[PDB]
């Protein structure tokens, strides 16, 4: 449903707008749990091909955990660049069309009518 | 110790204990031995802890919530404040619980100090403790579980539209 705004520059992972972000830290929870899944598909590897499971290729581990945090990573960025979108794109409907979108007045509760229902 | 005017109580009318018959009671001779082994070490061993409480004396102080606009000044659908209303309409609730338990306590006091004649001079405490439960019953009863300040005043607001209706129905 974004598509339009992904419609005038196609295939872009990380356009222009998308530097002027805050890039998320190395110290995301996010991005520990993705490590964390690197980390366990390596124990995985070294489970099912009849290895021990805590020592045996620890080169192997780090790929996959370097690996898995990388793209992670990337896929962040992605995310919150189009939340960011999706909210600023909220925005400037919202100042553009006033007339559509009335104001609220809120009531206080010294004059607002509620029916109260007996328990018992 | 505690203040006499929440829970006062009459002064004691102890009348002469003056024998009639030549035969002596126990009772006299029994307090004195009471008076002698019993009283005495125990008001020693009191006046051991409470003078080792006058070397370290500290003060703790009673805690008080300042008055906060209640639920009427609230904006609908606007948390920040009816959360302080709430707030307040619950320590209030507790307050009011308690003081129809100081009440109960008075009644209860009342009735096993005045005798086997209590029906006829504990009229004033049965008087104070119809009006606090008719008020405890129109402030509090029925509310449900789930109570909140939201459904005190509707309910409120239900018993003054009655109350309305009846000044009108019968003017």
């Amino acid at each position: 449903m974004m598509t339009g705004r992904q419609a005038r520059a196609p295939l872009q992972f990380l356009p222009d707008e998308a530097r002027s972000l805050p890039p998320p830290k190395l110290t995301d929870p996010r991005l520990a749990y993705i490590g964390f899944l690197g980390y366990c598909s390596g124990l995985i590897d070294n489970a099912i091909r009849r290895r021990p499971v805590l020592s045996a290729g620890l080169h192997r581990q780090f790929l996959y955990i370097t690996s898995f945090v990388f793209v992670g990573y990337y896929l962040l960025k992605r995310q919150d660049y189009m939340y960011a979108v999706r909210d600023h794109d909220m925005f400037s409907y919202i100042k553009s069309h006033p007339e559509d979108f009335p104001e609220k007045d809120k009531k206080t509760y010294r004059e607002v009518f509620e029916e109260f229902h007996p328990v018992r | 110790s505690w203040d006499k005017d929440v829970y006062p109580e009459p002064p004691r009318r102890t009348p002469a204990p003056s024998p009639q018959t030549s035969l002596p009671n126990p009772i006299t001779y029994l307090t004195k031995a009471f008076d002698l082994l019993v009283d005495r070490p125990v008001t020693l061993v009191r006046e051991f802890i409470e003078r080792q409480h006058a070397k370290n004396k500290y003060y703790y102080y009673h805690r008080e919530f300042r008055r906060v606009p209640d639920i009427t000044e609230c904006h609908e659908k606007d948390v920040l404040c009816m959360f302080e209303a709430e707030m307040q309409w619950k320590r209030d609730y507790k307050v009011d619980q308690e003081i129809v338990n100081i009440i109960q306590e008075r009644l209860k006091a009342c009735q096993q100090r005045e005798g086997e004649s209590h029906r006829q001079n504990c009229a004033k405490e049965l008087q104070q403790f119809t009006q606090v439960v008719k008020a405890y019953q129109d402030r509090y009863h029925d509310l449900g579980a789930h109570y909140s300040a939201r459904k005190c005043l509707a309910k409120q607001k239900q018993r003054m539209l009655a109350e309305r209706k009846a000044t009108k129905e019968a003017a």
